[PDB]
RNA sequence: CCCAUAGUAGGCCUAAAAGCAGCCACCAAUUAAGAAAGCGUUCAAGCUCAACACCUCCCAAACAUAUA
């Protein structure tokens, strides 16, 4: 992973899964170990974009999904 | 053998029959019973004083920082008299319904962190939150009017 | 329920949420089994009742989603264990000896090479002890150990 | 007040410390 | 990494309180002592001084200093060199309220020590609570 | 169909059969699964042999017992039959043989929450 | 002195008379030292037995090892070893009188409190070494507080009140129902079936 | 070792009921 | 599952023993982290807990379902 770009819209109906995704893994605790990743989060059904450096483009519409499944998905895509 | 032995002595069979007949029988009901049907006030008047104090409230997701980063942001926002506060939402949702904040009800869930003030310096928090590539600006409300980030930027400029 | 549709794009799509029949004979219960007067009146034989409380991959549903009682959720979990080994759930695979009333796992029981004397005999466990208090239509009770 | 409940929390922490002597 | 010490400004090289404790990350101790010495000239000499040194992975020195300590400051304010032993009932210094208030004005100023309480009652309450655990009696 | 036997549970790995060839070291204990893989006639044969009375008529009663492991019966035996005994255990038909009417007759008990992955 | 005082191997005055092993000093409920007095915690005896000097020394060492003398005090309830137990010479035949006195022993009936704790001490911090020393005891014992003693006594009364069995041990024993005092002891008219030899049945009504 | 079955318990129960009859009729 | 700043490397004696070698108080900060409940170092630094923010060769054969 080299870039992640996540947007969420709490002015509309909110989704807590992406907010916990921001809180527990899209922080400086993981970036203290994974330095090459570059985070950006913006706020206005949410969207998670993962730009891998080599050849992969990962797009997520995390509206109805929970946090555990999407974290396992990102872990599987990191392991590849 | 003696009446008192080191091991449990075997009984006469009629004694065992008496012991087995006179066993304890617990009462069994017809239906199972298991299948049948100051700190909070401190939070109350403290956060109520906060509602009657400010004319806007601001909130973010400030748990993506280390403890020294909390000290640095606390000092950078201590240069002005903005108060940063953390309190649970299980009591803040009643705080929202008591303060007639209907449009602020789907706003305060999860980890939330209040940024209350009486006059705006919000461009300073803007470029603090732009010099780090995370930690967004959760929407607020000035005098019973909701503000998103576009409203935050419009009020900032 | 919802499904995780993946193709790279991944989304969560809500499809086909079921519901119960609108007429429970015994309302104001705690678990839905108590709600339908089935407290002690089911076995491993009925697999519709067992299949309403399992994943499509054969797994067990948790507590708060089902809303079952402690004893009754343990009864459902053990009956699902007993019915999977009896070949009563062939459509819940991820992708030969015939049995019924199986408590333990096939690959976890050592054979009784030396059964004891008549006063200390090792006997084979048959059927779960969680199903003791079911309704009995015989007068000899359930012999749980053979 | 705030100090009263902080003091009560401190005795709770002390009670948890004294019950955890053997564990 | 983060390293915090209580090394006094009277002596630059005591020895074992700075030799083996700094010999794990890898340091050049002469730069440390010249920085500690210029900090010693920047303040009143003959006093312990806490440090805020953070050993960077690029092997550079960043020493940050604030006020003096809290033990020796209160002991020298009461004219005490070696403190009390029991510190529950024994007393050696009798410090009035006004001296505590006067020394509390120049205390809540620093950033590295995080004594940044905006009212006056908080800092004075903290230091009276600290002096209660020592052999200093609060007069009036 | 003495190959499609069903013990009631862990008997399939707990019920052992012990024999002894009279030579020393000839004591053989073999579980029910291994003896069923050896000869799928022997489990029912041993059960009937233990059920019969222990006298000199027993081995003549065993000669009037014809056990076959599959559906195949020889024509001399098959033309001889009179009555089929009812099976003592009611086979629990599984989920596939259930008709749609039998599925629809059983009511569902519970609403799932509207958002769950399964 | 908030510690266990030293327990001697024998009293200072000896006992020159050999005493018979009257084993009925184990059997039955205790009547001495059954209720708490100015203490809070104890090791209740759920069964009778002999305490030797090795048991006394092991209890004292185990209690005084994990010990807080500034917060807890402990008092003996079982006295010094006074009963003389005699053993004959090893590999020698019968007769020739009763053997010489070997060691001194205390007898303890069921329901007896052995030691008392007291002070500013709570339940969970003392169950640790009390359960250890009670598992090291010869008979069945249990770390029992003031609250737990009354709790299990209320449990015993609700078990003897709530039972649906019309036939209890006291009724059959006292009324001589089946002529069955022929196989009962005369002590069963006061033990009421809760005691069999040196043992005690807590779960039995 | 010898154990207690249900027949022994029920026989004991029946004898005890007969004795309860005898106890009642000897009291008047 | 979390999550751990600061008066302070609490004083006394101890080369220093900092909550963790020992005595005594065990106050106090935001809104909350105990002058400290276990590893751990000569000592440190690091690690977990409460609390904050989401909450000689086994030995009858067998059999759990039909109204005692
Ligand atoms: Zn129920």
């Amino acid at each position: 992973v080299k870039q992640v770009r996540v947007q969420f819209c709490p002015f509309e109906k909110n989704v807590e899964s992406t907010r916990t995704f921001l809180q527990t893994v899209s922080s400086e605790k993981v970036r203290s170990t994974n330095l090459n990743c570059s985070v950006i989060a913006d706020v206005r059904e949410p969207c998670v974009d993962v730009l891998f450096g080599d050849g992969h483009r990962l797009i997520m519409r995390g509206a109805h999904l929970t946090a555990l499944e999407m974290l396992t998905a990102f872990a599987s895509h990191i392991r590849a | 053998s003696k009446a008192v032995t080191r091991h449990r002595r075997v009984m006469h069979f009629q004694r065992q029959k008496l012991m087995a007949v006179t066993e304890y029988i617990p009462p069994k009901p017809a239906i199972h019973p298991s299948c049948l049907p100051g700190l909070i006030r401190l939070l109350r008047r403290e956060i109520a004083a906060v509602f009657q104090d400010n004319r806007m409230i601001a909130v973010c997701q400030n748990v993506a920082l280390s403890a020294e980063d909390k000290l640095l942001m606390r000092h950078q926002l201590r240069k002005h008299k903005i108060l940063m506060k953390v309190f649970p939402n299980q009591v803040l949702k009643p705080f929202l319904e008591d303060s007639k904040y209907q449009n602020l009800l789907p706003l305060f869930v999860g980890h939330n962190m209040l940024l209350v003030s009486e006059e705006p310096k919000v461009k300073e928090m803007v470029r603090i939150l732009r010099t780090v590539p995370f930690l967004p600006l959760l929407g607020g409300c000035i005098d019973d009017t909701i503000l998103s980030r576009q409203g935050f930027i419009n009020y900032s400029k | 329920f919802r499904e995780v549709v993946e193709t790279t794009i991944i989304e969560g799509r809500i499809t086909a949420t079921p519901k119960e029949s609108p007429n429970p004979p015994n309302p104001s219960g705690q678990c839905p089994i108590c709600r339908w007067n089935l407290k002690h009146k089911y076995n491993y034989d009925d697999v519709l009742l067992l299949s309403q409380f399992i994943r499509p991959h054969g797994g067990m549903l948790p507590r708060k989603i089902t809303g079952l009682c402690q004893e009754e959720h343990r009864k459902i979990e053990e009956c699902v264990k007993m019915a999977h080994r009896a070949g009563l759930l062939p459509n819940h695979r991820p992708r030969q000896l015939n049995r019924y009333l199986t408590r333990w796992a096939p690959g976890s029981v050592k054979p009784i090479y030396k059964k004891g004397p008549r006063w200390n005999r090792v006997r084979m466990p048959v059927g779960s002890p969680l199903l003791r208090d079911n309704v009995c239509y015989s007068r000899t009770p359930w012999k749980l150990y053979h | 007040s705030r100090e009263y409940w902080r003091r009560l929390r401190k005795q709770n922490i002390w009670r948890h410390n004294r019950l955890s002597k053997n564990k | 990494g983060v390293i915090r010490a209580i090394v006094r400004a009277g002596l630059a090289m005591p020895g074992p309180p700075l030799g083996p404790v700094l010999g794990q990350r890898g340091v050049s101790i002469n730069q440390f002592c010249k920085e500690f010495n210029e900090r010693t000239k920047d303040i009143k000499e003959g006093i312990p001084l806490p440090t805020k040194i953070l050993v960077k992975p690029d092997r550079t020195f960043e020493i940050k200093i604030g006020q003096p300590t809290v033990s020796y400051f209160l002991k020298a304010a009461a004219g005490i060199e070696k403190g009390a032993r029991q510190t529950g009932k024994e007393v050696a210094g009798l410090v009035t309220l006004k001296h505590v208030y006067e020394i509390a004005r120049i205390k809540a100023q620093d950033e590295a020590f995080a004594l940044q309480d905006v009212p006056l009652s908080s800092v004075v309450r903290s230091i009276i609570g600290s002096a209660r655990s020592l052999g200093i009696r609060v007069v009036k | 169909n003495t190959r499609h036997i069903a013990f009631s549970g862990n008997k399939w790995e707990q019920k052992v059969y012990s024999s002894h060839t009279g030579y020393p070291g000839g004591f053989r204990q073999v579980t029910a699964a291994q003896l069923h893989l050896r000869d799928p006639v022997a489990i029912v044969k041993l059960a009937i042999y233990g059920m019969l009375p222990k006298n000199l008529h027993r081995r003549t009663m065993m000669e009037r017992l014809h056990l076959f492991p599959d559906e195949y019966i020889p024509e001399d035996i098959l033309k001889n039959l009179v009555e089929e005994l009812p099976q003592p255990r009611k086979i629990p038909k599984r989920l596939d043989e259930y008709t749609q009417e039998e599925i629809d007759a059983f009511p569902r008990l519970w609403t799932p929450p509207e958002d769950y992955r399964l | 002195k908030p510690k266990l005082r030293f327990i001697e191997r024998a009293p200072l005055v000896p006992k020159v008379r050999r005493e018979p092993k009257n084993l009925s000093d184990i059997r039955g409920p205790s009547t001495e030292a059954t209720e708490f007095t100015e203490g809070n915690f104890a090791i209740l005896a759920l069964g009778g037995g002999y305490l030797h000097w090795g048991h006394f020394e092991m209890m004292r060492l185990t209690i005084n090892r994990s010990m807080d003398p500034k917060n807890m005090f402990a008092i003996w309830r079982v006295p010094a070893p006074f009963k003389p137990i005699t053993r004959k010479s090893v590999g020698h035949r019968m007769g020739g009188g009763k053997g010489a006195i070997d060691h001194y022993v205390t007898p303890v009936k069921a329901g007896r409190l052995v030691v008392e704790m007291g002070g500013r001490c709570e339940f969970e911090e003392v169950q640790g070494f009390l359960d250890q020393v009670a598992h090291k005891l010869p008979f069945a014992a249990k770390a029992v507080s003031r609250g737990t003693l009354e709790k299990m006594r209320k449990d015993q009364e609700e078990r003897e009140r709530n039972n649906q069995n019309p036939w209890t041990f006291e009724r059959i024993a006292t009324a001589n129902m089946l002529g069955i005092r022929k196989v009962l002891s005369p002590y069963d008219l006061t033990h009421k079936g809760k005691y069999w030899g040196k043992f005690y049945m807590p779960k039995r009504v | 070792p010898r154990f207690v079955s249900l027949r022994a318990k029920q026989n004991m129960i029946r004898r005890l009921e007969i004795e309860a009859e005898n106890h009642y009729w000897l009291s008047m």
